[PDB]
Protein backbone atom coordinates (compact mmCIF):
# COMPACT_ATOMS: atom_id res chain seq x y z
CA UNK A 1 0.00 0.00 0.00
CA UNK A 2 3.10 2.24 0.58
CA UNK A 3 6.65 2.48 -1.32
CA UNK A 4 8.69 3.94 1.73
CA UNK A 5 7.76 4.98 5.33
CA UNK A 6 9.37 8.05 6.62
CA UNK A 7 8.82 7.74 10.82
CA UNK A 8 10.04 7.37 13.96
CA UNK A 9 9.89 3.27 12.65
CA UNK A 10 12.07 1.50 14.88
CA UNK A 11 14.44 -0.91 13.28
CA UNK A 12 13.61 -4.45 14.79
CA UNK A 13 14.81 -7.70 14.04
CA UNK A 14 11.06 -9.15 13.45
CA UNK A 15 10.32 -5.99 11.13
CA UNK A 16 14.02 -6.27 8.90
CA UNK A 17 13.01 -10.08 8.81
CA UNK A 18 9.99 -8.63 6.48
CA UNK A 19 11.58 -4.73 5.16
CA UNK A 20 14.31 -3.42 4.44
CA UNK A 21 15.16 -0.10 6.91
CA UNK A 22 18.25 2.28 6.66
CA UNK A 23 20.87 2.65 8.70
CA UNK A 24 19.61 4.42 11.19
CA UNK A 25 18.50 8.31 11.43
CA UNK A 26 17.68 8.60 14.95
CA UNK A 27 19.43 6.84 18.32
CA UNK A 28 16.79 6.50 21.04
CA UNK A 29 16.29 4.08 23.97
CA UNK A 30 12.24 3.18 25.93
CA UNK A 31 12.17 5.53 28.74
CA UNK A 32 10.14 6.59 31.78
CA UNK A 33 7.46 9.30 31.66
CA UNK A 34 6.05 10.66 34.58
CA UNK A 35 3.53 13.20 36.69
CA UNK A 36 5.73 15.41 38.26
CA UNK A 37 5.83 15.16 42.06
CA UNK A 38 4.42 18.24 42.95
CA UNK A 39 4.73 19.67 46.52
CA UNK A 40 2.78 17.65 49.38
CA UNK A 41 0.30 19.09 51.39
CA UNK A 42 2.01 19.73 54.63
CA UNK A 43 0.64 16.81 56.90
CA UNK A 44 -0.66 17.27 60.72
CA UNK A 45 2.13 16.52 63.27
CA UNK A 46 4.84 17.66 60.44
CA UNK A 47 6.04 20.04 62.66
CA UNK A 48 8.47 16.80 64.14
CA UNK A 49 9.94 16.21 60.60
CA UNK B 1 2.78 22.69 28.10
CA UNK B 2 1.48 22.20 30.90
CA UNK B 3 5.18 21.05 31.56
CA UNK B 4 3.79 18.66 34.17
CA UNK B 5 5.25 15.50 33.03
CA UNK B 6 9.12 14.37 33.81
CA UNK B 7 11.56 11.78 32.14
CA UNK B 8 13.13 9.38 34.79
CA UNK B 9 15.84 7.43 34.62
CA UNK B 10 18.00 6.55 32.16
CA UNK B 11 16.95 4.69 28.70
CA UNK B 12 16.16 1.09 28.93
CA UNK B 13 17.66 0.24 25.98
CA UNK B 14 19.67 1.32 22.88
CA UNK B 15 18.14 1.71 19.30
CA UNK B 16 17.49 3.51 16.22
CA UNK B 17 14.91 4.31 13.88
CA UNK B 18 15.09 3.32 9.95
CA UNK B 19 13.75 4.35 6.68
CA UNK B 20 11.59 1.47 5.52
CA UNK B 21 10.88 0.56 2.32
CA UNK B 22 9.53 -3.09 0.89
CA UNK B 23 11.76 -6.03 1.08
CA UNK B 24 13.64 -5.43 -2.41
CA UNK B 25 12.59 -2.05 -3.16
CA UNK B 26 14.08 0.02 -6.11
CA UNK B 27 14.58 2.74 -3.71
CA UNK B 28 16.77 1.02 -0.86
CA UNK B 29 20.36 2.11 -1.76
CA UNK B 30 19.67 5.63 -2.92
CA UNK B 31 17.38 6.14 0.45
CA UNK B 32 20.09 4.76 2.59
CA UNK B 33 22.71 6.68 0.69
CA UNK B 34 21.07 9.71 1.82
CA UNK B 35 20.41 9.04 5.37
CA UNK B 36 24.21 8.55 5.50
CA UNK B 37 24.69 12.05 3.88
CA UNK B 38 22.29 13.75 6.19
CA UNK B 39 23.86 12.28 9.07
CA UNK B 40 27.38 12.89 8.25
CA UNK B 41 26.40 16.93 7.11
CA UNK B 42 24.54 17.09 10.63
CA UNK B 43 21.29 17.78 9.06
CA UNK B 44 19.44 15.33 11.61
CA UNK B 45 21.43 16.80 14.89
CA UNK B 46 19.29 20.45 13.51
CA UNK B 47 16.58 18.70 12.48
CA UNK B 48 16.08 17.37 15.97
CA UNK B 49 16.86 20.89 17.82
CA UNK C 1 6.07 7.31 -10.44
CA UNK C 2 5.44 9.40 -7.21
CA UNK C 3 6.33 7.49 -4.14
CA UNK C 4 3.33 7.00 -1.31
CA UNK C 5 5.14 7.51 2.08
CA UNK C 6 3.36 5.92 4.86
CA UNK C 7 3.85 8.06 7.70
CA UNK C 8 2.01 8.55 11.62
CA UNK C 9 0.40 11.32 13.21
CA UNK C 10 3.24 11.54 15.82
CA UNK C 11 4.26 14.93 17.05
CA UNK C 12 6.91 16.12 16.53
CA UNK C 13 7.76 14.32 13.28
CA UNK C 14 4.43 14.62 12.13
CA UNK C 15 1.63 16.75 12.68
CA UNK C 16 -1.15 18.59 11.05
CA UNK C 17 -0.30 22.37 10.19
CA UNK C 18 -2.93 24.88 12.02
CA UNK C 19 -4.02 25.80 8.65
CA UNK C 20 -3.73 21.97 6.70
CA UNK C 21 -7.91 22.50 5.47
CA UNK C 22 -6.76 25.44 2.89
CA UNK C 23 -3.27 23.74 1.99
CA UNK C 24 -3.17 20.62 -0.28
CA UNK C 25 -0.92 17.53 -0.36
CA UNK C 26 2.30 17.28 1.39
CA UNK C 27 1.85 20.82 2.26
CA UNK C 28 -0.67 20.36 4.96
CA UNK C 29 1.69 18.57 7.22
CA UNK D 1 36.06 -4.70 43.33
CA UNK D 2 36.05 -2.41 45.03
CA UNK D 3 32.72 -1.56 43.44
CA UNK D 4 32.95 2.14 43.41
CA UNK D 5 32.07 2.76 40.18
CA UNK D 6 28.66 3.53 38.76
CA UNK D 7 27.29 4.11 34.95
CA UNK D 8 24.48 6.94 34.97
CA UNK D 9 21.88 7.82 32.59
CA UNK D 10 21.33 6.38 29.12
CA UNK D 11 23.90 5.48 26.55
CA UNK D 12 24.76 8.87 24.21
CA UNK D 13 24.96 6.45 21.29
CA UNK D 14 24.31 3.12 19.85
CA UNK D 15 27.01 1.39 17.83
CA UNK D 16 28.68 -2.28 18.01
CA UNK D 17 31.78 -3.58 18.12
CA UNK D 18 32.94 -5.70 14.92
CA UNK D 19 36.14 -8.36 13.93
CA UNK D 20 38.16 -6.38 11.19
CA UNK D 21 39.94 -7.38 8.52
CA UNK D 22 42.13 -5.58 5.58
CA UNK D 23 40.27 -3.62 2.92
CA UNK D 24 39.82 -6.57 0.66
CA UNK D 25 40.75 -9.22 3.08
CA UNK D 26 39.94 -13.08 1.44
CA UNK D 27 38.71 -13.93 5.37
CA UNK D 28 36.15 -11.11 5.57
CA UNK D 29 33.06 -13.39 4.26
CA UNK D 30 33.65 -16.69 6.19
CA UNK D 31 34.29 -14.44 9.76
CA UNK D 32 31.01 -12.37 8.63
CA UNK D 33 29.37 -15.13 8.18
CA UNK D 34 30.98 -17.17 11.38
CA UNK D 35 30.18 -13.86 13.59
CA UNK D 36 26.46 -14.41 12.79
CA UNK D 37 26.65 -18.33 13.44
CA UNK D 38 27.95 -17.78 16.68
CA UNK D 39 25.27 -14.89 16.96
CA UNK D 40 22.17 -17.26 16.10
CA UNK D 41 23.46 -20.04 18.55
CA UNK D 42 23.64 -17.87 21.71
CA UNK D 43 27.46 -18.11 21.80
CA UNK D 44 27.86 -14.15 21.86
CA UNK D 45 25.46 -14.00 24.64
CA UNK D 46 27.00 -17.52 26.84
CA UNK D 47 30.53 -15.49 26.84
CA UNK D 48 29.38 -11.72 28.04
CA UNK D 49 27.55 -13.32 31.10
Amino acid sequence: KADIAIAPLTITLVREEVIDFSKPFMSLGISIMIKKPQKSKPGVFSFLD
Amino acid sequence: KPCDTMKVGGNLDSKGYGIATPKGSSLRTPVNLAVLKLSEQGVLDKLKN
Amino acid sequence: KTVVVTTILESPYVMMKKNHEMLEGNERY
